[PDB]
């Protein structure tokens, strides 16, 4: 029999995985600071992982990689592209990004230097800004920096996707979440149910100060959105009404158009940081699930924006994926008394 | 030719220095009477194995140690077992009842009324010294003497010897083969004592000590035996430079200077390898690269934790065997790139590097196996300040309830040292994470 | 990578490898806190034995 | 290092003489006190217990003391009588009447300070006396008032040793007279401030035990008593016998007492035998243990939690097993353990076993149940207090009510300390 500790109780997955646990009979929880615990779904900030691995007679095992930060925050993840070899600044799959400290190292003079090239090149200029809600994309640096010293953080800023792939009925732009759980072996799971993220507005090119037709979060869409659900329910389009329509409108597959350079790019980022994070010789154990989030373009290439380190899942697949980080996470380590998953290896 | 003066304290103290002193014994062809045949110079010389023993008239070679307990069933050992010869009565003290596993008791109640006659006694050692560098201190941070009275006396020592350097060896207290629930207290106690007097400590987490016994000498249940041996093996590869011809740490001062940077952050870790059983049929030999490497697996370290997640301020390699420099650098050049080793940016990413041709000695009928090569990385990686978070915890949880804290106020000590030490502790831990992330 | 210092003798050689440059109270005081818990001790001490004269 | 031991009234002096018996016997000494065992583990501590006396004798440091002379008498008479040295029998001859006051006040003043003699004779006979054990029960009258008198006189004297006990409760299912209730509430007064560590032998978990589990359907003190002295030689094998821990009187006290009051300890044994052929398994030995069928103290260790907890195992066995067991229970029974005092269970081994087992473990938990004796107690106490009932066979002696009053409050202050704890 055992035993687990709950230090999130505001993620949704985890919640569903410690209802799962429990209705097994074979785990039992326990109070949030009993160290004497087999499992841990640990806080989002200052995990504690130097006090993992400290317990005899307990393996133990999180459903954290210390490290994975790297990957999971916007400026952080631009500078292991950059200056990582396995990925290098030559990365096609990765947006043109730089990283902008506010008035208050930064790139914003290497930034320039390409920028002009572009508005003299004449090729659309367009950026986008962000960091870690204040959002700005415009088509002339001079408005970019001086938002972002208004704020006070790090931000990144990348050259913005003008031509995407546009879905009809609606002429409407998306992005794509993948589900990946990477287990204590260093498995790369990727779940077979994706999701895109859709708007409910026409694209218009025109104006980048409505930003509802440009980004795709399901908050903003609920809200500030005309029509919300007019065409799939809750603006959620899942994978097998997504494969139909590529097959219709433009005679190819998700698996073939898209899905194979997402496969490639997980494997190629995780891989990448694997001696960093892994666990495999460790005294304690992780796994993490993550939401990476793809953007397509009108040439069917598959582009890398985000990548989430505590993503939350889609009410449809909760049920499926929850217990599939049970079989796949949990029970390979804590065994009890046709996987959802496809394994990423070459 | 500079003298060193090594102070083992409580039984930890005493039981480890029994294992260092017949290392050296062994590599330094010294007999268990104190005979070193190879030593032509009789009665004298400023040789390197002089600053650890000093010569008698009759050629009888005689540890610069001192061992102190408060009780003394430990040192009783010492004066009746293999070397009993080899220390001279004087330097073997101790008390009539312990500590009780109490920091307040050994520092306070019964470390004064024993303090003087220890100094005495490490004076008629210093008085035979030529050019004293300074003290090996070695001791359990959970003991009652351990911890208490090996506070008073490095309080002391840095009045009595102000210009000298003390080096500690501290054993870090681990559950699996701990003795009392009040280790944290003490821990914490003779770790805020002590910081400004310790110029470089070498800290070793029994649990890491127990594991590798486990995992590696296929030890089912290790005793201290077990543990003292191969802690001694570790100790000998970190002093070696003090007792040999070498240009590498050649006294007490280059540890602080090659080691700690910052005087505060005087913790390295220490990593060994390799660890052989003494019962394994067929061994394939290691490679330099093959020990070397290993020396970047926690699983080998004096202290589990994860340099990975943390900065180096320095890094040592000490060779044992057969080894050359072109293998070192090859290497080293490969692991750099397969590996995470993030230097901080105000230091040099580099290794100094230690070579002794003589290959490790090991305990006839011990647990190790004889190797041809074997290495000692010692790296001030902040990640060791995972030891102190954990410490600090446990004390943390004790504390806020102030469970047995009364034994200690029944010693004399006053509650606020508690929450004093503790805020140096929080100190401490801040500086760590501000020098490496 | 150069390596530098190196020094070496019949028992072994040392030498350095760079990979990439850089980017206490007196006597006095003491004896004055020991005698301190001293007194704290003789205190209750007296405490205690005045209770049970009581 | 020296133990001085005391055992006082019918009580004391009868589980005192088994626990000689025993450990006597565990040291292969006989009842001239000539050595004869084999070993050598068996005397390397031997003088925790026992001076050496001309001609290679051992002689129990040991001081037996009543206010009437027929258990003495019994006790010289008996297996081991010879082996105590005369001059530390100090008797009197007008007993106590089951009568704390007696014992604490009128008779019991009368006689103590010849056992001070006896005492102050011992110990400077002692290279570093390190405290006191006493044995007495409660319920009666030269144990618990006596008894009681002489710890804190000892306290003046020595304020700075360890004072121990084992001290019997008493049980309405094995009752001598109705005003054991009051003789307890008195005596543990004086035990929760003038003690370090008392182990709480309940004579009705011993009752229980004889009766429930050993199928003995008219348990006698004998039966009672054998119980007793299994957990006194497995509570004390630490001090006695070397090991890897080197155990004495104050450490058990500054690892087990978080706070100084609550120094009262629940013992276990296990097998629980009567006065058998199939082996324990180090599983079955760690499943008894902590067994509330096992436990000397009647509570039900589900009922709170534990502070501290030190186990002892006798017998040539696994550490592997053993270190495997016990991390075992704690981890499936985490809940009872309070997690703010971390790796507050700790365990010793003992190569040498009892008399007549391969293996056993003995108990020694500070729980917080231990708050259910004492209530048992105090409800006794008051039933009668409310009424004043047998209040005059006190008064008569000199005492008053209040200090009835002040005695039943410092012991309902005591329940509602461990209260505290069992929440926190
Ligand atoms: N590695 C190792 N640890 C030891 C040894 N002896 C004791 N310890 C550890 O030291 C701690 C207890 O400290 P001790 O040195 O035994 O106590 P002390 O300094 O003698 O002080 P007292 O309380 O007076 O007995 C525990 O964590 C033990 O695990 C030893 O021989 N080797
Ligand atoms: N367990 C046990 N309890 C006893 C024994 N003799 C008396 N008692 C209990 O002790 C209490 C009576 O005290 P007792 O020792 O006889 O009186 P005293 O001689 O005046 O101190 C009652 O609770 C008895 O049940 C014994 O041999 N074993
Ligand atoms: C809760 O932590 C501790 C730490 C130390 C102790 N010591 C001091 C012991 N003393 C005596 Cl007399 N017998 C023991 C028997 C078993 C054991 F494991 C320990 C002890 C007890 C509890
Ligand atoms: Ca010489
Ligand atoms: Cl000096
Ligand atoms: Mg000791
Ligand atoms: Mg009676």
């Amino acid at each position: 029999m055992y035993t687990f500790v709950v230090r999130d109780e505001n993620s949704s997955v985890y919640a569903e995985v410690s209802r799962l646990l429990l209705a097994t009979g074979q785990w039992k929880r326990l109070r949030k600071d009993n160290p004497r615990f087999n499992l841990m779904l640990g806080e989002r900030n200052r995990l504690p992982f130097g006090r993992l691995g400290h317990e005899p007679g307990l393996v133990q095992l999180v459903n954290y990689y210390r490290g994975a930060d790297k990957l999971c925050r916007k400026a952080s993840l631009v500078k292991l592209i950059k200056t990582s070899p396995e990925l290098s600044e030559s990365c096609t799959w990765f947006p043109e990004s730089y990283v902008i400290y506010p008035t208050n190292t930064d790139e914003r003079e290497v930034f320039l230097a390409a920028y002009n090239r572009r508005r003299e090149g004449r090729e659309g200029n367009v950026w986008i800004a962000k960091s870690s809600e204040g959002i700005l994309i415009s088509s002339e640096a001079s408005e970019l920096l001086d938002f972002i010293d208004e704020q006070g953080q790090v931000h990144v800023i990348q050259k913005y996707l003008e031509k995407p792939l546009l879905l009809e009925p609606g002429h409407r732009k998306f992005d794509i979440r993948s589900w990946v759980l990477v287990d204590h072996l260093y498995n790369i799971y990727l779940y077979r149910e994706g999701v895109l993220r859709t708007s409910s507005e026409p694209y218009n090119s025109a104006n980048f100060q409505d930003k509802t037709c440009h980004l795709t979060n399901h908050c903003i869409q609920k809200e500030y959105s005309k029509n919300y659900g007019r065409y799939e329910e809750g603006n959620e389009m899942f994978f097998e009404e997504f494969n139909q329509y590529l097959m219709d409108a433009l005679n190819t597959t998700l698996e073939n158009s898209i899905l194979l350079q997402i496969k490639h790019i997980i494997r190629s980022c995780l891989m990448c940081i694997e001696p960093a994070i892994s666990t495999k010789h460790l005294h304690y154990q992780s796994f993490q699930l993550f939401g990476f989030d793809f953007m397509v373009d009108e040439e069917l290439k598959v582009w890398l924006i985000e990548v989430n380190g505590a993503p939350a899942c889609a009410q449809k697949l909760y049920a499926e994926l929850c217990q599939g980080i049970v079989d796949v996470a949990i029970s390979s380590v804590f065994p009890l008394a046709t996987s959802i998953f496809i394994k990423l290896h070459h | 030719m500079r003298e060193c003066i090594s102070i083992h304290v409580g039984q930890a103290g005493v039981q480890i220095g029994n294992a260092c002193w017949e290392l050296y014994c062994l590599e330094h062809g010294i007999q268990p009477d104190g005979q070193m045949p190879s030593d032509k110079t009789i009665g004298g010389g400023d040789d390197s194995f002089n600053t650890f023993f000093s010569e008698t008239g009759a050629g009888k070679h005689v540890p610069r140690a001192v061992f102190v307990d408060l009780e003394p069933t430990v040192i009783d050992e010492v004066r009746t077992g293999t070397y009993r010869q080899l220390f001279h009565p004087e330097q073997l003290i101790t008390g009539k009842e312990d500590a009780a596993n109490n920091y307040a008791r050994g520092h306070y109640t019964i470390g004064k009324e024993i303090i003087d006659l220890v100094l005495d006694r490490i004076r008629k050692l210093a008085d035979q010294c030529t050019g004293l560098q300074g003290f090996l201190v070695f001791h359990s941070f959970g003991g009652g003497t351990g911890s208490g009275f090996t506070s008073l006396l490095m309080e002391r020592l840095s009045v009595d010897y102000g210009k000298k350097s003390k080096l500690e060896f501290s054993i870090y207290p681990a559950p699996q083969v701990s003795t009392a629930v009040v280790e944290p207290y003490n821990s914490i106690l003779t770790t805020h004592t002590t910081l400004e007097h310790s110029d470089c400590a070498f800290m070793v987490d029994n649990e890491a000590i127990y594991d590798i016994c486990r995992r590696n000498l296929d030890i089912e249940r290790p005793t201290y035996t077990n543990l003292n041996r191969l802690i001694s093996q570790i100790v000998s590869s970190i002093t070696a430079s003090l007792r040999f011809d070498g240009a590498l740490n050649v006294d007490l001062t280059e540890f602080q200077t090659n080691l700690v940077p910052y005087p505060r952050i005087h913790f390295p870790l220490a990593t060994y390898a390799p660890v052989i059983s003494a019962e394994k049929a067929y061994h394939e030999q290691l490679s330099v690269a093959e020990i070397t490497n290993a020396c970047f697996e926690p699983a080998n370290q004096m202290v589990k934790c994860d340099p990975r997640h943390g900065k180096y301020m320095a890094c040592c390699l000490l060779y044992r065997g057969d080894v050359v420099p072109k293998d070192v650098n090859a290497a080293i050049a490969t692991i750099k790139t397969k590996r995470s080793i993030q230097f901080v940016d105000w230091c040099p990413t580099g290794f100094k590097v230690g070579i002794n041709y003589q290959p490790p000695t090991v305990v006839p009928g011990g647990d190790l196996a004889k190797v041809q090569r074997a290495v000692c990385m010692l790296s001030n990686t902040t990640a060791i300040a995972e030891a102190w978070a954990r410490l600090d915890h446990k004390f943390d949880l004790m504390y806020a309830k102030r469970a047995f804290v009364h034994w200690y106020v029944g010693e004399g000590m006053e509650e606020g040292e508690f929450s004093e030490a503790r805020e140096d502790m929080a100190a401490l831990e801040k500086d760590y994470e501000e020098v490496g992330v | 990578m150069e390596v530098i210092e190196l020094n070496k003798c019949t028992s072994g050689q040392s030498f350095e490898v760079i990979l990439k440059p850089p980017s206490d109270p007196s006597l006095e005081e003491i004896q004055k806190k020991l005698e301190a818990a001293e007194e704290r001790r003789k205190y209750q001490e007296a405490e205690l034995l005045k209770h049970l004269a009581e | 290092r020296e133990i001085v031991h005391i055992q006082a009234g019918q009580c004391g002096n009868q589980i005192g003489a088994k626990f000689w018996e025993v450990i006597s016997d565990e040291h292969g000494i006989d009842p001239t006190g000539s050595y004869h065992g084999d070993s050598d583990l068996q005397l390397e501590r031997i003088n925790v217990y026992y001076n050496e006396a001309t001609g290679n004798k051992y002689v129990p440091r040991a001081i037996l003391v009543d206010l009437e002379p027929g258990t003495m008498d019994s006790v010289r008479s008996g297996p081991f009588g010879q082996i105590f040295r005369p001059d530390n029998f100090v008797f009197g001859q007008s007993g106590a009447g089951n009568n704390w006051a007696k014992g604490h006040y009128t008779e019991g003043a009368e006689l103590v300070d010849s056992v001070l003699d006896v005492v102050r004779k011992e110990s400077e006979s002692c290279d570093c006396l390190q405290g006191f054990q006493l044995t007495h029960s409660l319920g009666g009258g030269t144990g618990s008032g006596m008894g009681t008198l002489l710890i804190s006189k000892i306290r003046e004297e020595y304020p700075d040793r360890i004072m121990n006990t084992f001290s019997v409760m008493p049980s309405p299912k094995v009752s001598d007279t109705v005003v054991e209730p009051y003789n307890a509430t008195l005596s543990v007064h004086q035990l929760v401030e003038n003690t370090d560590e008392t182990y709480c032998i309940d004579n009705e978990a011993l009752y229980d035990i004889c009766f429930r589990t050993l199928k003995l359907t008219t348990p006698t003190y004998g039966d009672l008593n054998h119980l007793v002295s299994a957990t006194m030689s497995g509570v004390t094998t630490c001090l006695r016998f070397p090991g890897q821990l080197n155990a004495d009187l104050r450490k058990l006290a500054v690892n087990m007492v978080p706070f100084p009051r609550l120094h009262f300890f629940m013992p276990g044994f296990a097998p629980l035998t009567s006065r058998q052929y199939r082996a324990l398994t180090v599983p079955e030995l760690t499943q008894q243990m902590f067994d509330s069928k096992n436990m000397m103290a009647a509570c039900d260790p589900r009922h709170g939690r534990y502070l501290t907890v030190a186990a002892i195992f006798r017998g040539r066995m696994s550490m592997k097993e053993v270190d495997e067991q016990m991390l075992n229970v704690q981890n499936k029974n985490s809940s009872y353990f309070v997690e703010w005092i971390p790796n507050n269970v700790k365990t010793a081994v003992c190569d040498i076993p009892p008399r007549g087992l391969k293996m056993s473990a003995t108990f020694i938990g500070n729980s917080t149940a231990i708050q259910e004796l004492f209530k048992r107690i105090s409800e006794q106490f008051t039933a009668m207090f409310r009424r004043k009932a047998f209040l005059h066979w006190y008064t008569g002696e000199g005492m008053d009510e209040m200090e009835f009053t002040e005695a039943e409050s410092n012991m309902n202050d005591l329940v509602s300390e461990y209260q505290q704890y069992q929440d926190a």
